[PDB]
């Protein structure tokens, strides 16, 4: 077997068909980004959320 | 104990329980 997958059958490990080892597949850094303010009628200043 | 809880919170607790991560990088979220 060359790859393998995970519950969600989708890509986890791959092998390197030129020294026969085996690499762990990780997607990079991702998320979401909130916002939290007082009103824009009291002031301007805010902080982020990720 | 370290969670401040009775004899049968605990027990409760105790009775009710990579997924996780797999339906993360689908995007979905909790
Ligand atoms: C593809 O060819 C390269 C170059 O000959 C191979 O790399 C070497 O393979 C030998 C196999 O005994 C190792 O001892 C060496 O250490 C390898 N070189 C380096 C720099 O590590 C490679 O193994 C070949 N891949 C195959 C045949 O799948």
């Amino acid at each position: 077997q060359q790859f393998g997958r995970d519950i969600a059958d989708t890509t986890d490990a791959v092998r390197d068909p030129q020294t026969l080892e085996i690499l762990d597949i990780t997607p990079c850094s991702f998320g979401g980004v909130s916002v939290i303010t007082p009103g824009t009628n009291t002031s301007n200043q805010v902080a982020v959320l990720y | 104990k370290p969670s401040k809880r009775s004899p049968i919170e605990d027990l409760l607790f105790n009775k009710v329980t990579d997924l996780i991560c797999a339906q993360k990088f689908k995007g979905l979220t909790v």
